[PDB]
This record gives structure tokens, sequence and C-alpha cells, in this order.
């Protein structure tokens, strides 16, 4: 509802054709902090 | 006890003291003898004065830039030509009496000296200097690291006894094989690789002719010289920051911090003493105030704005604000851009050309109305996204044009699919469309009017309809 | 897709990696074109394409080149997106220090080479060298020399040393480090060492060592020679309306660091002069600082607006940070807003939506249904008509949302009773309608209130929002159980006047069949509501055991409770009926409904109850009226009696009787006297009515004053209220706050004056700003209680351990102030509640504690009982559901995935607004203190017994003579040490003195081995100890306020838990507020999660560590499964700002506050976030480890270890 560029549209479409199901992803917000930490010089990666 | 860089700034440059006009003209003298030391231990090559003479000869046949190859003269092409023509007989002499004579006869040291002597009256323009200084440097620094390279390989005493005169000579190579003490096996071995070191060294020798004592010594006074010359540049400079900063303070608040106008007016300032000229007989701030002004001027016009506006256009804009501050005082009111234009003898278009590039960007954290805790960075919509009515309308008019072109034969379906990049990467020619058929291309042609004109018929172009 | 979040220092060679480019001009946008410039802030061969599948030359310009760079330019063509992912890099041409760490306390630059930070500042502000390699020369590494002591040793030795000045410096000496024989020697020197300082510091330099060492960062990482450039879309330089641009700070910054950059890069080349260098590397040091953190080095820059640029770290740090502003919180499509109105037709899962607000927010399903049934081919068509509001478009809306349940949230929303989901019907308006019996609940009122709405789009969303988020389901307070769909005002006020009994009443005496026959009766105006008549009622119970017993018999009553008994579910007295029905009539008897029925009964029997007190409230016509406000006649005359008495003490105080300070005193004496004498003759007066009966005497009844019914009812108002409006005001107090000795002597119905209005205006400002800054107050502690317990979810069912608390009524003095019923209701028994006197077990080990076993504990009299608690539980994760009992919000033992701290944490916060010896019972004497002990059993009087008629056990007759609230909680949640904190027995021993030094006394105590314990105590304090008495552990020496942390570490767990309970529960008794223990014990346990080892034992911790005591008690479990010494622990009590900025996991402690600590210390050190709490899986998007997530979380955990295998 928020941050999720494709599963907002994801979500629309699935609307839209009866399914009411989303497929959560990773928000843009989290992304651009993850940027932001790398741009003050600190190695900040997500395991797997 | 302080935090602020200007602070200490102005305490290391107030413990120099301001200089007298007697010190100037000394501080000047020194660096002129300095450069006459360089100038002089760049003579002193034989490959130095034929590329002064070859660019002579191309610009007396009025090929060649005058001032590209000198500045001035000394005086303790009228007047050119006959230097000139002095400095070739003259090379040409010596050339006659380099070696015919004796190289330590009288009659080269003689010739050495005058030719010495005559090219000292002479200004050369900084770049063919910097070329001449350059190719000596690298001839320098080749044979440090390979007199570095030899050292390292054979790894002293022994070596520096017979370095002064056979460090490059064969005779070194010969008496060490002769030798015969404990560590001569793994150098001897050592003593390829230095054949193999000094194989490269003859050449370069051949194109100096001078072996080894000669070009050390000319590296030497080339040292030197240049080491009184920065010494000397170095104290004018720490002398005249105070100059610099009292020039800098005046353009403060102009999208320049104090300490960058302060460092390019220092930069400019070096330019200032590396082109200065104590003969004219004015006093050094005269003629550093201009460097200094220009340095800072320039900076302010490159380096105050986020979108760059060129110098000349910034200019423009300054020109044409003092023009609108004087006729608004004259009539009272605000000038309008046709009297601006009038006045400037410019075109009114190019005026409110002029009049829409003065603005600074907005920053996004400036709050907005009266309140604090909003910003405007929060009322900017992001305009490049698809909306998701948009993209589903896409995925629907996908669905629809599959299934409007499955009520087709395969063959004007598939037609159509290639010739528009329906479900395929690249659209393509009427020949690759023809090419997989083996058809022409005029069957192509009239198969996609007739796809088309079948697909105009109402019967099967209702739901198509919708999209538009 | 990740499973944990690695933070560490950044290499060189790891900001390249990152980098597609790098950034060689300030230039950003061409002032024509407005085309990026190359090798720029906004390059697109290096960040990427301004335009979709294109080229900034323009010939690829469709998506057949993907991927293709283009010749000319080096633009890759793709999309735009990658511009706020792609990185670029400056080469700086001289190493910067990271201001993180090197400013940031501790400096761990200044903790790793042992130098003071001014001497590191000297360095790296270019004042004097420091010495890298020493060589064969008598300096040492590291010690500092000025310009002139480098000239003169330069001279000395030449190119046997090498000394520097700046961050090239600092560089130099961090890689030529050796961190291991660092290590080593601070290990042996730590061996040898006594002095608790040096201790201090050579073990925090050990461990920022050993750390370094485990995490394989180099020290020499902490400088910077390669500085990343974000990506140009998250720092956008994007044109605004009307020409102009909007830009970000960062942009000036970066640009003024490249500026600088090239400028050193240039005076480099030129061979300048050393000082203008030095300056330029100062002005490099100090761009940079400025970048990563502004202000934090000096002077702030400040752009064009005369205001300080953002950087980074404010970028990522404070309230309008990223953390809280778009991580924590944000801004959510399908929602919308609007004013809220009442509707009293609605049931209690219905809310009222508009059209027009429903048709936005729903329109996607609109569409699917629109083309679902045919009614338009494509979505355009859909859209169109949709636009269009045909009828079909109302009636699909209709169909949609039918069984959609909604969400509705007020702000703020105190506790999750903020935010409820209804079922929406479809209303002609643009105002939403709401439930009257939810506002308690919203803490919501119409006088210009708004709503927010939300819609839950997936199918799991709806199920939640129907099972557990319903409003149908939230009838119980989940802070202390009570029911919070109480009815008030109207309802409480119709039932209050329906219920009420009148004196010759018409249809008196009448013979009622039932009542049906009581309503046909007041319908055809035969009998009042009020009419004394007899009614046949036929009555049901049902037992405990679950026996239905219908008995009919005849009961004397009013025609009005009969007529509200015909609404009453069947199960339940005739007598919760049969008398006048206040506030707390009516409470009572949805509380019984909710105990002997269930939830759906409950509900319906509310909505009939609004229903009827609504009906009977308007038909009832109570109105306000001017004379409805009697003033007694009594109280001028009390006026002038007062007045007449203060003339005569002014007369003594002419005398010189009395002092100043005593009239005073009994001028205000008088004066409160006085106001309690009109307040009691106008209370009587309002009360009561003389009427007529049937035999015509004159008989005593309760007046039916409109005032005196609201303020009887509970409705609205109070005694104090009605003592305003027809008797005094009272005396009122100064801004300072020292009351006026003349008092107001008007009331509301008269009329003040000047004086008096303006007197009364100095407590009404005051009053209103305390309001507004103890609102602020409350969510400080509210957030900081949120932040401490979120991690508490209820993991598992049973521990299986055998500790718990003792729970005995609370006494504070002859009466009790809480039974003990109260407490124990919903807490699972700990060892089996014996009979007293015997050996029967009455109730076993691990039951829930209900109403039943309560009622057979109160008819036992039964004294102390132990029950499991949440800070003795054994789970090493959370706690465990029998530890826990009964959720409040539900009645049922708590499930599994019940996110309870953050329950806690609401539950003490929310009412933070509301905030600001003779024996009198037969019995026994019992002493430990003194106790007074009924014959029952039960204790019944405590008293303190400072150091008597009767002994130990003897019978005492009654009457015998035996002989700054909220601040408060906050200090007493955050551990604060009080100003003059009690002296305490730290060992068991005889006192002792000693040498009386100067300045301050010593003392000495004996313990029962002989070794002598030295204290240290201030000369002014009130010693209760005497030499030759053997004091024990705990007992007070000096008397005062006790510290928390001197009661954890001298008395146990137990003690400072019923401490902290007592006194916040104290404090919120004082006002009326009902929270129940188990919320306070959920944050005391939180409290209580560090120790620092005492014995190190064989496992893998230093003496003097502060660390997890979860981690421990697995160490230990461990060890003693390997048989191998255990390790020692003593606890350590935090406040919650301490204990939640200690948690394990840096990303909810950086998104708290104090960012810049955090993500220091967490990137020196290479924590790892293993996202095991709710904030963490919150930023990061994933389901909380808490109710419908838990099972998931679960499995992943399962097949994590099953794949580790
Ligand atoms: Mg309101
Ligand atoms: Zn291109
Ligand atoms: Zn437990």
């Amino acid at each position: 509802k928020s941050d999720d560029v494709n599963g907002r549209t994801k979500m629309y479409k699935n609307i839209v054709d009866g399914n009411h199901a989303m497929e959560p992803g990773m928000p843009e917000s989290f992304n651009v902090l993850l940027k932001e930490i790398r741009s003050l010089g600190i190695n900040i990666e997500l395991e797997d | 006890r302080t935090t602020d860089p200007v602070r200490m700034y102005m305490r290391e440059m107030g413990t120099v003291e301001l200089l007298t006009r007697e010190g100037e003209i000394d501080i000047a003298k020194r660096i002129e003898d300095g450069i006459n030391q360089v100038q002089s231990a760049i003579a002193e090559y034989p490959g130095t004065i034929p590329y002064i003479l070859e660019q002579f000869d191309r610009v007396q046949a009025e090929e060649l830039r005058l001032t590209d190859l000198i500045s001035g003269f000394v005086d303790p092409p009228e007047l050119a030509r006959e230097k000139f023509n002095e400095l070739r007989g003259k090379f040409q002499n010596l050339q006659l009496a380099v070696n015919e004579f004796g190289r330590d006869s009288h009659q080269a040291s003689e010739a050495s000296d005058l030719v010495l002597d005559i090219f000292r009256e002479f200004r050369l323009t900084p770049k063919q200097f910097d070329h001449l200084v350059e190719t000596l440097r690298t001839s320098m620094d080749r044979v440090r690291t390979q007199e570095r390279l030899v050292m390292k390989a054979v790894v002293k005493k022994s070596f520096i006894a017979l370095f002064t005169g056979n460090e490059s000579n064969e005779e070194w190579l010969d008496k060490v094989l002769a030798s015969d003490k404990p560590y001569v096996a793994k150098v001897r071995e050592q003593e390829e690789e230095i054949r193999r070191s000094i194989q490269k060294l003859q050449m370069i020798e051949q194109e100096t002719s001078l072996s080894v004592e000669r070009i050390k010594d000319i590296s030497h006074r080339m040292s030197i010289g240049e080491a009184k010359a920065r010494r000397a540049k170095k104290e004018m400079v720490e002398a005249n920051l105070r100059l610099v900063i009292s020039i800098a303070k005046k353009y403060t608040n102009r999208g320049l911090q104090f300490l960058d106008l302060i460092q390019e007016g220092n930069i400019g300032l070096m330019k200032a003493v590396d082109k200065f000229e104590y003969r004219r007989g004015y006093k050094f701030s005269t003629y550093a105030t201009w460097w200094i002004r220009q340095a800072i001027t320039r900076s302010i016009a490159d380096q105050a704005r986020t979108i760059r506006i060129p110098v000349h256009m910034i200019e423009t804009i300054n020109k044409l604000n003092r023009i609108s501050r004087q006729m608004l005082q004259e009539m009272g009111r605000e000038p309008l851009p046709e009297e601006l234009a009038e006045r400037m003898q410019m075109p009114e278009d190019k005026i409110r050309k002029v009049l829409k590039i003065a603005k600074e960007p907005i920053s996004m954290e400036t709050p907005i109305g009266d309140d604090e805790d909003s910003h405007l960075g929060d009322f900017i919509e992001d305009t490049t996204l698809e909306l998701p009515l948009d993209s589903a309308t896409a995925t629907s008019l996908k669905a629809a044009t599959r299934d409007v072109l499955a009520g087709l034969t395969p063959r004007e379906a598939k037609v159509l699919r290639m010739r528009f990049g329906i479900d395929m990467n690249t659209d393509h020619t009427l020949e690759e469309v023809g090419k997989q058929f083996d058809v022409t291309r005029e069957r192509i042609r009239q198969i996609e009017a007739k796809a088309l004109r079948k697909l105009r018929h109402p019967s099967r172009s209702e739901v198509l309809r919708s999209f538009l | 897709e990740f499973d944990a979040i690695k933070i560490g220092l950044a290499s060189p060679d790891m900001i390249r990696s990152w980098s597609f480019g790098e950034v060689k001009k300030p230039e950003t946008i061409n002032y024509r074109t407005f085309k990026p410039e190359r090798d720029g802030l906004f390059c697109a061969r290096i960040f990427g394409p301004v335009k979709d599948y294109e080229c900034l030359c323009g010939k690829y310009k469709r998506l057949k080149h993907r991927g293709v760079i283009c010749e000319k330019c080096g633009v890759e063509v793709t999309q735009t997106k990658v511009r706020r992912d792609r990185m670029g890099h400056i080469e700086l041409a001289s190493p910067v220090a990271h201001i993180w760490f090197l400013k940031s306390l501790p400096s761990r630059i200044g903790l790793l080479m042992d130098m003071p930070l001014r001497d590191i500042e000297r360095v790296l502000y270019f004042e004097m060298y420091v010495v890298t390699e020493p060589g064969m020369t008598d300096l040492e590494r590291g010690q500092m020399l000025t310009e002139e002591e480098y000239l003169d040793r330069l001279e000395e030795w030449g190119d046997e040393f090498t000394a520097k000045m700046g961050a090239e410096a600092i560089k130099d000496l961090l890689a030529s480090m050796d961190l291991p024989a660092e290590a080593e020697q601070m290990r042996e020197e730590l061996d040898t060492t006594n002095s608790e300082t040096k201790r201090k510091k050579l073990t925090k330099r050990l461990k920022l060592v050993e750390a370094f060492v485990a995490s394989g960062n180099k020290p020499e990482w902490m400088i910077l020679t390669v500085l990343p450039v974000l990506p140009p879309d998250l720092r956008p330089l994007v044109p605004l309306d009307g020409g102009r641009f909007a830009t970000s700070d960062l942009n000036d910054l970066y640009r003024r660091v490249i500026n600088r950059n090239n400028r050193l890069k240039r005076l480099l080349e030129l061979a300048a002069p050393d000082i203008i260098v030095r300056n330029e590397k100062r002005m490099l040091q100090e761009s940079v600082d400025a970048l990563l953190d502004n202000g934090r080095r000096g002077r702030a820059i400040t752009g064009s607006n005369k205001r300080p640029l953002k950087s980074l770290a404010d970028m990522i740090k404070g309230k309008q940070g990223r953390f809280r502003q778009n991580l924590l919180g944000k801004r959510v499509d399908y929602s919308g807003r609007s004013v809220i109105t009442v509707g009293p037709y609605l049931r209690l899962h219905q809310c009222g939506l508009p059209k027009k607000m429903a048709l936005e927010l729903f329109k996607p399903f609109i569409y699917s249904k629109l083309e679902t049934r045919g009614l338009a081919t494509t979505i355009k068509a859909a859209k169109k008509m949709v636009e269009r509001e045909e009828a079909v478009v109302w009636d699909i809306l209709d169909e949609v949302i039918r069984e959609h349940p909604v969400l509705l949230n007020r702000a703020p929303t105190l506790h999750r009773l903020g935010i409820q989901a209804f079922e929406p019907v479809l209303i002609e308006g643009k105002a939403i309608q709401l439930h009257p019996l939810v506002c308690a609940a919203y803490n919501a009122d119409f006088d210009g209130d708004q709503m927010a709405v939300h819609v839950p789009l997936t199918l799991e969303a709806q199920l939640e929002a129907r099972t557990l988020m319903m409003s149908t389901n939230n009838i119980l307070s989940p802070a202390s159980g009570d029911p919070i769909i109480v009815p008030s005002q109207d309802v409480v006020l119709g039932l209050y006047y329906m219920t009420r009994e009148k004196i010759n009443a018409k249809g008196e005496g009448m013979y009622l069949t039932g009542p049906a026959e009581a309503e046909k009766a007041y319908r055809t105006k035969t009998a009042e509501l009020h009419a004394r008549v007899k009614v046949r009622i036929t009555e049901t119970i049902k037992h405990e055991n679950g026996k239905l017993t219908t008995e009919t018999k005849m009961i004397d009553t009013t025609v009005g409770r009969a007529m509200l008994w015909q609404i009453v579910p069947k199960g339940l007295p005739y007598s919760l009926v049969n008398q006048k029905l206040g506030k707390k009539q009516i409470s009572n008897l949805l509380n019984e409904a909710y105990r002997k029925l269930g939830l759906k009964d409950t509900v319906i029997f509310a909505d009939q109850i609004m229903y009827t007190g609504f009906a009977y409230a308007a038909l009832s016509g109570v109105s306000v009226g001017i004379d409805d406000m009697v003033v007694p006649a009594a109280k001028y005359t009390e006026i002038a009696e007062a007045e007449e008495e203060v003339r005569e003490i002014q007369e003594q105080f002419q005398s010189g009787l009395v002092t100043a300070g005593e009239r005073y005193n009994k001028v205000i004496d008088i004066w409160a006297s006085t106001n309690d004498r009109v307040a009691k003759a106008m209370m009587e007066n309002l009360s009561s009515e003389q009427v007529i009966n049937r035999q015509g005497e004159q008989e005593k009844q309760e007046s039916f004053n409109s005032i005196y019914m609201m303020a009887d009812s509970g409705a609205r108002g109070s005694a104090a209220q009605i003592r305003q409006l027809a008797g005094m005001r009272g005396l009122m107090a100064r801004p300072d706050g020292s009351i006026i000795e003349t008092p107001i002597t008007a009331n509301f119905k008269e009329g003040l004056n000047v004086l008096q209005y303006f007197i009364s205006t100095h407590g009404a400002r005051k009053g209103l700003a305390d309001t507004a800054l103890k609102t602020a107050n409350s969510g400080y502690l509210t957030r900081r209680l949120v932040d401490v317990a979120q991690d508490v979810v209820v993991t598992e069912h049973d521990c299986g351990t055998l500790e718990g608390v003792v729970m005995t009524p609370h006494i504070e003095g002859g009466d009790v102030k809480v039974a003990l019923t109260e407490l124990a209701l919903g807490r699972v028994v700990s060892e089996d509640i014996l009979k007293p006197g015997t050996d029967e077990v009455l109730i076993p080990r691990n039951t829930l504690l209900d109403e039943k076993w309560c009622k057979v504990i109160n008819d036992n009299s039964v004294d102390q009982i132990k029950v499991r608690s949440v800070v003795t539980c054994d789970s090493d994760f959370g706690c465990c559901a029998q530890c826990y009992g009964r959720d409040l919000a539900r009645g049922h033992l708590v499930n599994q995935g019940e996110a309870v701290g953050v329950i806690a944490a609401q539950s003490i916060g929310e009412p933070g607004t509301q905030l600001t010896i003779q024996a009198k019972n037969n019995g026994s004497v019992k002493l430990h203190e003194l106790t007074i002990i009924d014959e029952f059993g039960r204790t019944k009087e405590k008293h303190k017994l400072p150091y008597l008629s009767k002994a130990d056990g003897d019978a005492v007759a009654a009457g015998e003579t035996v002989a700054g609230g909220l601040p408060r909680v906050a200090d007493l949640f955050e551990a604060r040490k009080p100003k003059e904190p009690a002296i305490l027995a730290e060992h068991s021993g005889t006192v002792s003195f000693g040498k009386e030094t100067k300045g301050k006394r010593r003392l000495i105590i004996t313990r029962d081995s002989g070794d002598t314990y030295e204290e240290m105590i201030p000369k002014h304090r009130q010693l209760n100890v005497f030499e030759g008495e053997r004091i024990e552990r705990g007992d007070v020496i000096a008397d005062g306020p006790e510290s928390p942390h001197d009661i954890l570490r001298l008395r146990g767990i137990h003690a400072v838990t019923t401490y902290i309970a007592n006194e916040v529960q104290e404090v919120y008794r004082l006002q009326g507020v009902k929270i129940n223990d188990k919320h306070i014990e959920t944050i005391v346990r939180q409290m209580l999660r560090k120790c620092t080892i005492t014995f190190a034992g064989d496992s893998e911790f230093l003496p003097g560590e502060t660390v997890e005591y979860s981690q421990v008690k697995i160490a230990n479990r461990k060890l003693v499964e390997e048989g191998k010494e255990p390790a020692r622990f003593e606890r350590e009590l935090l406040g919650i700002t301490k204990a939640s900025l200690a948690t394990e996991s840096f990303i909810s402690a950086a998104s708290f506050q104090e960012t810049t600590r955090v993500l220091t210390e967490a990137a020196v050190s290479g924590k790892r976030d293993d996202l095991r709490g709710l904030k963490e899986n919150v930023i990061v998007g994933r389901l909380i480890p808490a109710g419908t997530g838990f099972a998931y979380h679960q499995d992943r955990q399962a097949k994590r270890a099953q794949e580790q295998q």
C-alpha cells in the first residue's frame, strides 16, 4: 500500500482480476536507508 | 584552542613578515638567478640548441607563431632574425670546434661559455622551457633507475670507487669478471643482468655524448637552480598571502566560502609570482591584484551555482543587474525588458532569455508555509511513474489483441505480429517478413492491407474500439 | 530471500566495487539543454539513463537495444530506476578521518591508538606532528612533536625516522598496529593490574581490539580514501512549476567536496607551498565531515537560506529521519478520512460510510465486478461508468462492501482499541456514522473529531479484521479485563429514569402478569413508569455447572423495571434489574452477561440496552433549567458567620495573640469547612423531596431534579460540579500555587464578579497548560515502554518452572486496599493452594483462577497463594502461556504468538493523560511488624513497628489501642537513582564504629566469618544502627528513599519487582485507574535482561562484562551437560531507555534513538541482525513474529536447523 512499486501494481492487477492475493516485496524506503548507510562509508548488506 | 580553520590560517600566515620594496627586488633577483642557472644547465646539452634552431627556422619561414618561439629579450623579426642568425652561426662554430680540436681544449670551453652567454639573453615561453626540462628529466630518471636496478641486482664501496669514470664503461664488467671473491659467483650471474642493463645504457649516452659525469653535473646544477627558484617563489607567496586575504574579503556571500576564495586567490598569486617582472619598477601588489581578482571572479563564476552558467553569461547577468540598478535609480521604477534591451543595445529576446536563467535552485528542506515540520520535498510527485490503471489497460490491450489476432488465419496474424513487433523484441520491415514466407515484399504489403481491412469490420472490432 | 543484515566497515575496494564510475566534476545539468553533464554528479554514463530505454544521444531509443552501451555517450540502454541503485565514488587526493569514528564519544580511533582525542585532532588539524616509524631512534611511536621540535630532530637524525601530519599519519599508525600483540600485552597487564580505573580503560580497549580481530575489519579503514556517492534519484534535482529547480543539500555538499579535492590535486600538481596544501587538506576534511555529519566538528555549513545544510546523518536520524517517518510509519493507499457523526440505529459491528467515499476506496473491486458480470468490456469502460456514477455502479458497490470489513482509526491511537473493524453501511452524506458504544474505546466525541478509514485487501487481512479486530470481539479492556462498551450519558440517564421509583404514582399497587402487561399498561397510560407494582417474573439461572433452573414468582418492582427485564437475556437474576440503574449497575449487568452467557448474548444485550436507554431518555423529557439550580438558604448565613469570625480573628491578629501564618492557616481551614457545610446543605436540599402517599401523609422521596438525576446516575457530572453550580466555588490557588485567603463565595447561578473570574482564570490556564505538556510526557513514556517491551512474545505453552511469586491482599492500614481475588484473577497456580490448617489440595497446580475458583478461595478464606509470573519465567525468548495467564481482552488463556509486551506498554501508557495504633477489627496479633488476623485466618491489619498493649498471639478486641504521578512513573521505569538514597546493609554482621575521617564518616561490619567490611557514609545521616547489633542483609541503616538497584542487589528479583509494581500501582490507584500487574511485570522482566559476570568459569565470558542473561543461561546449561564449571552472574537493573538501547539487534536500537552511536558501535563490532523482533521485521517489510506470522516464522526456523544439519 505504500512503497512496494512492483507489489502495489501486482496487487492492483490481482484485485482487478478477482484474486485478492499479494506478493510482498522490499519497501523502497529500506533501499534508500541502505544506500544512505553505504554513503556514510559503512558496509550494510543483507546476508542470505 | 580553536576549531575554525580560518583562524588557524590567519595564525599560520601571521608568523611571516610583510616584505618591503628592497626585499621584493631581492627575491625577484633570486628567482631570476635560479631561472638563469636552470636555463644554463639546459643549454649545456647537445639536443637543446638544435630544437631552438629548427623552431626559429620554421618561424622565419612564416609558418609558426613568433610568440610561441620566444617571449622577450634580456637587455643589460627586426631584431629576432639577427640574434637567431648569430646563434645559428655560433652553433655552427661550436660544432666545428666541439671535438675536432679536443673537448678539453680551450676552444671548446670558450665556445661553450660564449654560447651560454648568448643564450642567457633569451626569454623562452614556458611551454618549450618545460618540454626541454622534461626531456632531460626523463633522461636523468632513466639513468637513476638503471643505476638503482643494477645496485639492487648485485645486492657498495667497490661500485662507488669505480663509479666516477667506469660506471657504464665495460672495464668495470671486465674487472668484476676477473674478480674471484667468494660472493662474485652470484654477482657474476648478476653481472649478466648488468649486461642486459648496460646495453640499454649506451644508446642513451650516444644520444647525449656526455657519458655519466657530465649528465650528473647537469642534473645537479638544474636541481640547485630549481630549489633556489622554488624557495624564492614560496617566500613571495607567503609574504603576499595577506594581500590575497585582503582582496578576497570583498567577495564573501557570493556562493563561495571565505577559505575557497582565499585558496583560489593563492593560486592566482602563484601565477603572478610565476610571471612577475621587477625591471618595470612597479610594486608587486600592483600586478598581483589583477591575477588574484581574476582567479576569485572566475572561481565564483564557475563554482557558485548548482546549475553552472558560463563565465561570459555570468558577466552578462551581472551587467544587466548593474544597468537595471542604474535605471531604477534614474526613473524610480523597475526597468522594463524593452528599455533594458534598448540600453544594452541587445535584442529583447536575448534579454528575456538572460532573465529566465538567473535562478538558484530551491532547497528541498525549506519549511513550507508557517510550519516547521513540513518540507517542500514532501510535495514533489514522481511524474515518471506509470499509473496502475495504465498498466492494467496495457495488459487488457495485449489480451484483446491476442484474442482478435486468433480470429485470423496464421499467415496474416503472424504477418501483422512480425510487422508490429507483437510478442517479439524487434519490429521488422517488409523484406524480413517476406523472407520467411519466401514471398516478395508486395504480397506482404497486400496481406497486411487485407488483415487491416478485415479487422476494421465492426463484427470483430468492438472490443478494440474501447481503448481509443 | 535474506535472513540477516550484516554491518561493518567499508573497505576502499568494496566502495569501488559498489561504484559504477568516478565523479570527477561538480557539474549537475546543462543550463540550456537541462541534460546531465559527463563525469558529474548526475552523469548518465555512471548512474544510468534519464529516459527509459534511451541514450543521451537519442540514437538508441527503443527496447530492441536493451543492454547495449552507446559508443558516442556510453549510456547503457536500460530503465531509469537504476538511477536509484547505481552508486558512484570520488578518489580523494588525501585521506580524511571519518567523523563518526573520531568524534562520537568514545572516540574509537583514540581508544585503539591509546591517544587522547585532542592530540589526534591536533594531528588532523595540521598543528603538530606524530611519529609513525621511530626507527633506530629514542623516539617512540605516537608521541607528539611541535614544528620546531620536528625541525630540530630532522636536522639531527634525518631519514632514520618518519613523522607526519594529518589523516595520513593516523592511517600509517593504525595500519602499523598489531592487534594480536596489543591484545596479548593488554591481557597480561590486566592480569597484573590493581587500579579500577585502569582496569576499566584497558578492558574497554581490549573489547574494542578483540571485536576488531573477530570481525575481520581493519583499523585503517576508519580513514576514508574513496568516498561513495549517493544515487542521483535519492538526491534529486527536479524542475518545479515555473522553471524553478528543487535540489537537495547533499548536492551542495558533494559539490564542495569535489571542488576542494580538485583544488588539492591542482595544488599538488603545481608544487605548491606547504601552508596552502595544509589549508586545502583541512578544507577537504571539513567538507567531508560536513557531508557525513554537519555541525558535529564545528560551525554548521549554511546555504543561501541561512540555515544548516542537511547531511546523511540528519537524513537517517531524528524524529523526521527515515527510520521514524518512512520505515516505522507510512502513508498508505486505500485510505480516507472524514468527520464522525452518531448513528444510534447501527449495530455494534456496523459503521456508516459515505457512498462517494466508499466508491473512491473500493474502486478496483468495482472494476473487477463490472467486468465479471459483463457490464463493462474493458477497464477503460468500467472507469468511465464509475466516473459517470450510474445506478448499476451503485449496485456493484453495494455488492462489493457487503461482507468486506473496513478499518476505523482515530488519532492518537493510545491503545489497540483505537483501531477497529466494522461492516460498512452506505449512507447519504459525507460524515462517518459511528456506533455510540465504541466512543469510549475511541475516546471520541462528536464536536469536530475526524476518523481515518482503511480497506484491507487480501483475504488474510479481511479475516484478520473479521476475527481479531472486529468491534464485537473487542468488548473487554486489555488493560484490566473490564467491559469497554459500557453505556454512558443518554443510555445511562434513560435506564436510570425508567428504573426509578415514585411514591403514589398512577397505577400503584396493580398486579401484572409480566413485562408484556407492564408495557401494555404503560402504552395505554394506565400506569406510570415509576409505579410500584407486583409482577410475575419467570427467571432462569444458569449455575456454574451449567444447570438451568427456571422459577416463576411474583416480585415487587416497578413498571419500568419489568419493561427493561423484557430485554434482559435468559440466564440472569432479576435482582440486577430490580434497582435504580446507574452507570455502575449497567456495567455490572453487562459484566455478568459476559461472564455467564458469552459474547453474542452480551453484544445483543448491549445493543438492546442502548436502544432502550436512548428511547426512554427521549421520552423522559429531561431538561436543564435555571430553577433546577436551587441555592440553599443556609449558604448566606454560613458565609456571614465565616466573615464575622474572620473579622474577629483579624482583630486577634492586631493584638499580637497569633502570627500571620497561623491566621492564614485558620482562615483557610474555616473557608474549607464552610465550603463543606454549604455543599452538604445544597446536596441535602437537592437530593430529597416531600410527597403525598396513598394514605395522605407526607413521605420522603428521592428528588427528580434533572441535575441531581444526571449526577446520581453517573451519566455526566459529580458532586463537585453541582457544588460549583449551586453552592460555592471555594478557595482557588495563585499561579505559583499558594491559596488565596478570600474564596469565591458565589456560584455560577448568581454569577461571579471581575475579581472572582480573574482568580478562576488563574487556575484554568494552569490546567490547560498542564494538560498540553503532560500529553507529550505521556507520549514519550509510552514510546519508551513500547520500544523496551516490543520483543516479548508468548512463544511456548509451559516452560516447566517451579518458581513463582507470592500474592497476599494489599494492606495499607486497618482496611484492605485491593482483595486477593482481584490480583489472583487470571493467574496460574505455582504450588497447590492447601486449605488452612489442613493438608487437602483445594486448588491443584497449573490451573487458571477464574471467577469460580476466586469464589472458592474467598469462601475458604485463603490468605496467601503463589502464582507464576512473567518475571520468573524460564523461557529463553519471550514468555510462556502459563507464566502469563489469562489474556484480559479475551477471557481465556493467552494464545501462542501474542505480543504481550506491546499490550503491556499501551496499557501502562494510555492513562498517562489522566495522571497528574488502635485496632479496628477483632482477632489476634502476630509479629514478624504488627499484624492483626481475624478468627477466620485472614490478615486484615498491617502496621509498622517503630523501634505494646498485647504480646504475640494475644487476642485483641475491637477498639483496643495496642500502640506528581507521571514523573514518578517515569523515574520508576527508568530506574532513576534518588538524590539522597537510603544506605543499606551490604553484608550481614555486627555493626562497629570506626575512625571519624574528616569530611565523611566510616563504619565497619563484622561478618560471621570475622571478615571486616568497610562502609563510607556521609556526616548528615540519622543512623538507625547501634554497635553490638547483628544487622541482617537488606536492613536499613539510614532512612530515606530506596534505590531499586540496591533492592535488586541485596534483596533479589522478587523484591524489586514487588517494589516497582507497588509504587506504580499506588500512583495509578490514587487516580482510580485499574491496571493489571502483569503488564508492569512484563516491563520489569525487560528491565532485568542483563548480567555482569562475577566468576568467568570456563565459558567465553570475561569478568566485569555486561552480557545478556539468556545467552549465559544457555551457556551454563551446555557446560553442565558437558560437566564443566559454569559461570556466575550478578543480574543488573537497567532503565527502559538503557535496556532499549542495549538490545542485541542494532536495527531496533538505531530506530529508537541515538542512531549515530548505535551505528558506529555496530560497524566497529561487525554486528549481525537476525530479525527476531517486531521492529526489524516491520522495517524490512516481513511478517512480524507475533500472531498470524508466528507459525510462519517458526516454520522457517525449523527449516533453518534442518538445513544446517
Ligand atoms: Mg473532540
Ligand atoms: Zn548515445
Ligand atoms: Zn514460563
